[PDB]
């Protein structure tokens, strides 16, 4: 659909002749030979154009003649043209029916025309069908609207929590649409850094008191670390409030050297019990408040733990243990000591599950261990005092029957040294050295888990095939030990749990050869069965281990940038648990207008901090961003607009 | 043609010519199936050229990228199942007729899209709603439940799918949910075909199966059957082209190998003999090893499941595409355990060393006579590799220090290659693989997914393999009809089936002008889409400064000029 | 926070317009209407739009007032 009378109006409108434009709308209302609201070739109205090369010169004119505006207001806000604007608004589509201009102002993210839109009334459908992509379009077109920091700052009263809520929204709401998901973690971790933009404004330690010590202490800091805010508490003026908080008592600690900090701290490790008695006994003024510095409980937590676990290195020792054959013995005098720590540590873990109710206690990784760390000593305690009762012989050990109530107990015990031992690794968490490593190290442990599901399951396939030729060939009637575990490899491939156990073994090439061979001369059936196993290998040894080096490799890049983030969110989240004077005490001394004027304080602050940020982001990117030719198109139309009208005049 | 740059550089401007997605809206009344050939064209071309390889293949995928921001501009629902749904009619309905075509030409990028996965995903779930609820163990007890539940869910299709539950399996997820079970049945049964709560005794020459091997053998005929149909549907075109494709069909060789090799030891075996006293290369044992192999197949095939999994998918399609690299590599190595085993035989070949070697061969309890032969040599380098073998294989029974010198030199400088340097290049290799196969790795998955989706979307092989081989309700009505191809029966289809008028071309013709109405509508929003989101998004260069600073200039001297 | 006589003076100093800025500077001594040294809604002083724009044409004639 073309002509040429206006094809010289329409481009008459692009080259920005007022004189020439003018004229041919005054002939067009009375010799209708012309349409006034053309569309160009490509498609671009006459109003269109004049708004996207800025010109409000001749804005005025085609709105001062009836021009067919259409969606221009929605164009005009999409390139964001503030002073077509004011214009447009006292006066088949591009874009998705759902869009609406504050909506898309929202997109933008342009607090001069925000703020233009939200005082005419405008107002954005808060979230909550038989067609799919009109409500998962609408609703993410909702939801990146109002995530959108500059609207942020003109409603929602406290820009803190309505970051807050929000991000936890789209974090868990990308997991509900599954195929958005890339469009979705583009918001969240879009609002996580507003909080953090948010409150870098802070110009004062009183003003950022206000921020965490609202609805005491700390207050806000407990609800972020709640809502996985990790980019928000690793702030670093914010880090500087803990630190100056987590070394109350004494200051400086950083003009103590690589071995002054040793010194005072191992001092400390040797004072947890008297430093524990003074708080248990009469906290008034001497040494029970010591322990309630957070520091200070640290240690003595920390040193607790130490000592438990160095009972565990003694319990082993024959120096302390009971006589080697002893049905059902009773505890020895370290094993009694030990005791303390065991319903220490459980007494912590019941209050630690009644302040979650399992749904924040399941969530740590580390309490699941933690978990069967203690119900294994409910199995240490339970089985030894029914090995106390109806069975006492003392009667060598090599008689001693299997499943025997102590060897279960003693296992039962072995197992859980471990789980414990191992658990001092969270207290890594605080080394800035081992801080950033094991929280590194953790966040691709999925990684693996998942890729040992395949190994787990490779490891059956074959175990299906090599069980299912040699399981005709017992022969477990010769030979003694009729095992895997022995000095000459017998049958490994005989039982199903025999050939399980055989090829786990042979990753570690622990499984010497010959256990392939057959008592007899079926070299054929030797040779299937060794190639097999050695497909076995090829497979998982260098094949399946290879794939997991290329595979930890790259997801550790991914979790490199964000892997101090990260670690301070690991250590505050640890500093945290000791701040508050709950369990202030270790495991083996455990067992035994009142608000009105702080809010309109406290509101005068955000009121300042979120002016203080728009005030500085609009000087980081509304006059920051790069240059595009949108912009080197309006200077040759803001000249020959001008060069047309000096002409013109004369 | 004389000559060869001048014709090579034509065809490479024309075909970037007619790729561009402005010439692509102009003409190409079918937008979608002109990106689609053309990338077709240019990817089966980029081989045939293979020194412009770079070209050709950054023009298919710019030719994808087209089809895929084009499938993007919808902004209905329905206007996304009619670009889904059409084909060419030909007088030959609703079942994503262009999305099978848009996987038929690995077009990944284009079912890559958000909408048309949530469109395949609504037509998955189907049985219920939601599908979100679903948890760690909410989902799982309900997947549990069907999985226990197929045997009389199959039935009931089987029998009776008129209303009541035949309709329930037809549904695609409890298809898939149904296969999968099925599949894992068979593998206890495998598992348990081992145990000795079963087993027949094994002193027993070509005994009669037994009951689980009865059980067994309908998977055997169902898998056989269900491969053989796929067969008959691609024509060994894309049957090959898929390589789990390749690994069930050599399981159902081996197992119908295992059917034939049981069967001709019990025509005559007479059994009473024990294991130790049977001959070397008995059918009995043979086809025991063939089970076994097919065994290990079987429990392997379950991984194709895992593209399903959003876990597993994306690390199962990275293992698939690096494969092919460990196959390059193992050539290599391959060549160099040859080339060791060479060397190493002509230097052990004359210390033969079988006078007290009781059960000679490198698996033995001493690991005697390792490099005496080329099998026996081939065999030591291949274990050397994971430490399996031990030293004083180089020993011989002489005093011949010299020859066992340079025979442990050879020996070391073949473990210094593989396991310092070749390994270690296959690790290096594969880092940076996987560094370049993670960018596509989602689309990719998708595309896998996808894939496996479609194939349960068609009400064709809905009954798992167990109740797969038992006979419809006719059973003797379209096998003969379809077998009576070589007679004068083959022509009575198109005469007396066929007498109506046809009357179809007037929905076709609607349905065509509906459909050229949403291309319309989708190449002006396209074309409105890149015009003001491609041409004035890009940069500022040296020309635009020149360009304005001229038109300042000409103003000034016209102004000049005009006093 | 707006107003209607500040607006054009206030894109005076935006767009430039060095002939109408004088005059509301030398209109606002004799009717204190309008607020010479105010604020637009986004937040810029009206000289500091003068820095903002490294016009010296104005930033003169501001500071001369
Ligand atoms: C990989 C699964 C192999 C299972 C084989 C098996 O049953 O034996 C248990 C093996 C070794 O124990 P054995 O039965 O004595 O061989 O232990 C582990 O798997 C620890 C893995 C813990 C990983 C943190
Ligand atoms: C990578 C080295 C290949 C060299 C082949 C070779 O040395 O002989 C093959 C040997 C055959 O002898 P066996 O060790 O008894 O199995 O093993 C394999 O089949 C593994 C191949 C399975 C690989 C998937
Ligand atoms: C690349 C081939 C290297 C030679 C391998 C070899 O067998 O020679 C080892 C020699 C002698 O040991 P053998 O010959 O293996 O008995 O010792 C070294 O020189 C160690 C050098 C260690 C170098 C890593
Ligand atoms: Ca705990
Ligand atoms: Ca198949």
């Amino acid at each position: 659909e073309l002509s040429t009378q206006e094809k010289s109006y329409l481009s008459a409108v692009e080259k920005g002749d007022y004189a020439s434009v003018k004229l041919a709308l005054e002939e067009a209302e009375i010799y209708f030979k012309i349409n006034i609201n053309c569309i160009d070739p490509l498609g671009r109205t006459a109003l269109l154009i004049a708004i996207e090369n800025e010109n409000l010169e001749i804005i005025e004119l085609l709105l001062s003649f009836n021009v067919y505006v259409g969606d221009a207001l929605l164009h005009a806000i999409r390139k964001e043209v503030v002073g077509a604007v004011e214009l447009l608004l006292n006066h088949f589509s591009d874009f998705t029916p759902d869009i609406t201009p504050i909506i898309l102002a929202a997109h933008t993210n342009n607090y001069e025309i925000i703020k233009m839109l939200v005082q005419k009334g405008v107002s954005v459908p808060q979230p909550h069908d038989v067609d799919s992509l009109r409500h998962s379009r609408s609703r993410l077109n909702i939801y990146k609207a109002l995530a959108s920091p500059s609207l942020i700052a003109l409603s929602s009263e406290d820009p803190f929590l309505t970051a807050f809520q929000l991000s936890w929204e789209l974090q868990e709401l990308s997991k509900v649409e599954n195929e958005f998901k890339a469009e979705y973690e583009e918001l969240s971790h879009q609002c996580k850094h507003f909080a953090k933009d948010l409150l870098d404004q802070t110009r004062s330690s009183r003003e950022l008191e206000l921020i965490l010590n609202f609805r005491n202490e700390l207050a806000r800091l407990k609800l972020a670390i709640k809502y996985r805010q990790k980019e928000f508490v690793a702030q670093p003026n914010c880090q500087q409030l803990l630190a100056s908080r987590w070394y109350d008592e004494f200051p400086g600690w950083r003009r103590r050297h690589w071995a002054g900090k040793l010194i005072t701290c191992v001092f400390i490790g040797l004072m947890f019990p008297l430093l524990s008695l003074c708080y248990l006994v009469a906290p008034k003024s001497r040494y029970g408040l010591f322990i309630r510095k957070p520091f200070i409980k640290f240690i003595c937590h920390t040193a607790s733990y130490l000592t438990f676990l160095f009972l565990l290195l003694l319990a082993s020792q024959h120096i302390v243990s009971n006589n080697p054959d002893r049905q059902g013995p009773k505890p020895t005098t370290v094993e009694w000591m030990i005791l303390p720590w065991v319903l220490g540590f459980i007494w912590t873990e019941i209050k630690q599950m009644w302040d979650g109710g399992f749904q924040d206690y399941i969530h740590d990784w580390w309490n699941l261990m933690d978990f069967v760390m203690n119900s294994l000593y409910l199995a240490t305690i339970s089985l030894k005092i029914v090995a106390y009762v109806k069975y006492s012989g003392c009667k060598p050990r090599d008689t001693w029957e299997m499943w025997h109530p102590t060897l279960v107990a003693e296992a039962v015990f072995a197992i859980a040294n471990i789980f414990s031992s191992l658990r001092l690794i969270s207290l890594f968490t605080a080394n800035s050295h081992l801080g950033p490593l094991q929280i590194s190290l953790g966040r691709m442990l999925l990684d693996i888990l998942k890729f040992l599901f395949i190994y787990c399951l490779v490891l059956l396939a074959f175990a299906n095939g090599l069980n299912q030729l040699y399981f005709y060939y017992e022969n477990s009637e010769g030979m003694t030990c009729k095992g895997i575990r022995c000095e000459r490899q017998n049958n490994a491939f005989s039982t199903l749990f025999e050939t399980l156990q055989s090829l786990f073994w042979s990753i570690f090439g622990l499984i010497s050869l010959y256990v392939t061979n057959v008592k007899a001369d079926h070299k054929f059936t030797e040779f299937v069965g060794a190639t097999m196993f050695g497909t076995y290998n090829v497979i998982s040894l260098v094949v399946l281990l290879n794939m997991l080096i290329a595979m930890m490799n790259n997801s550790y890049q991914h979790i490199a940038d964000h892997a101090d983030i990260e670690w301070k969110f690991a250590r505050t989240k640890l500093w945290m648990s000791y701040f508050e004077e709950g369990g202030t005490l270790p495991p083996p001394f455990n067992i035994i207008a009142e608000n009105v004027r702080l809010n309109h304080q406290y509101q005068e602050v955000l009121r300042n901090l979120v002016k203080r940020y728009v005030a500085a982001m609009i000087r980081d990117a509304k006059t920051e961003e790069g240059l595009t030719e949108e912009n080197f198109k309006e200077l040759k139309q803001d000249i020959s607009s001008f060069r047309y009208e000096v002409i013109g005049m004369m | 043609d004389v000559d060869s740059l001048r014709h090579s550089r034509s065809r490479l401007n024309i075909y970037k010519a007619l790729a561009s997605p402005s010439l692509i809206a102009l003409s190409s009344e079918d937008p979608f199936l002109t990106a689609f050939q053309l990338s077709w064209e240019l990817q089966e071309l980029s081989k045939v050229e293979n020194e412009f390889k770079a070209e050709y293949e950054e023009l298919s995928h710019q030719c994808k990228h087209f089809a895929k921001d084009l499938l993007d501009q919808t902004r209905s629902s329905r206007e996304l199942e009619l670009i889904l749904n059409f084909r060419d009619d030909m007088n030959l309905n609703n079942e994503l007729a262009r999305l099978k075509l848009a996987i038929k030409y690995r077009q990944k990028e284009f079912v890559a899209q958000p909408n048309c996965q949530q469109l395949l995903a609504s037509r998955w779930y189907d049985e219920f709603p939601g599908w979100r609820r679903r948890h760690w163990a909410g989902k799982l007890i309900t997947c549990v439940f069907i999985g226990l539940m197929f045997p009389l869910l199959s039935l009931c299709y089987l029998v009776a799918p008129k209303s009541r539950y035949g309709l329930f399996i037809r549904k695609p997820f409890i298809k898939f949910i149904c296969h999968t079970a099925s599949y894992l049945t068979f593998l206890f049964l495998l598992l348990l075909a081992s145990q000795h709560i079963v087993s027949n005794n094994p002193d027993r020459q070509g005994p009669k199966p037994t009951t689980v091997e009865w059980m067994i053998l309908p998977w055997v005929l169902g898998f056989i059957w269900t491969e053989i149909k796929q067969m008959w549907d691609g024509g060994f075109q894309d049957y090959i082209h898929d390589w789990w494709n390749l690994m069930d069909f050599v399981m159902n060789s081996l197992y119908l190998a295992t059917i034939s090799l049981k069967i001709v030891a019990y025509v005559k075996y007479s059994g009473c003999k024990p294991r130790d006293t049977w001959e070397m290369w008995h059918p009995t044992l043979v086809a025991e090893a063939v089970f076994a192999i097919a065994n290990i197949f079987s429990s392997l095939r379950l991984i194709s499941l895992f593209t399903a999994n959003s876990h597993l998918g994306p690390l199962q399609i990275s293992l698939g595409r690096m494969l092919l690299d460990i196959l390059k590599f193992l050539f290599i190595y391959c060549l160099v355990l040859l080339a060791f085993a060479n060397g190493l035989n002509q230097l052990y070949f004359y210390y033969e060393n079988s006078e007290g070697m009781t059960c000679k061969g490198i698996r033995c309890e001493r690991q005697n006579n390792a490099f005496s032969t080329l099998f026996e040599t081939l065999q030591s380098l291949f274990w050397s590799i994971f430490g399996l073998i031990s030293l004083y294989v180089t020993n011989v029974k002489a005093d011949h220090k010299f020859t066992e010198f340079v025979g442990a030199t050879m020996f070391g400088t073949y473990n210094v290659i593989s396991l310092v340097v070749l390994l270690n290049m296959l690790i290096a290799m594969m880092n940076n693989s996987y560094q370049h196969i993670a960018d596509h790795a989602d689309i990719e998955w998708k595309f896998a997914r996808t894939k496996l989706w479609m194939s349960y979307f068609e009400e064709g092989g809905t009954l798992p393999p167990p109740f797969n081989i038992i006979p419809s309700p006719k059973s003797i009505c379209y096998l003969i009809t379809w077998i009576k191809v070589h007679v004068f029966k083959r022509r009575s289809k198109r005469t007396e089936t066929f007498g109506t008028l046809g009357r179809r071309a007037a929905e076709n013709v609607r349905l065509n002008h509906q459909y050229q109405e949403v291309l319309r509508n989708l190449v002006k929003r396209y074309v409105a889409a890149m015009i003001r989101d491609a041409k004035t998004e890009e940069g500022l260069t040296e020309e635009n400064f020149k360009e304005l600073k001229q038109d300042i200039s000409s103003f000034r001297y016209e102004v000049i000029g005009m006093m």
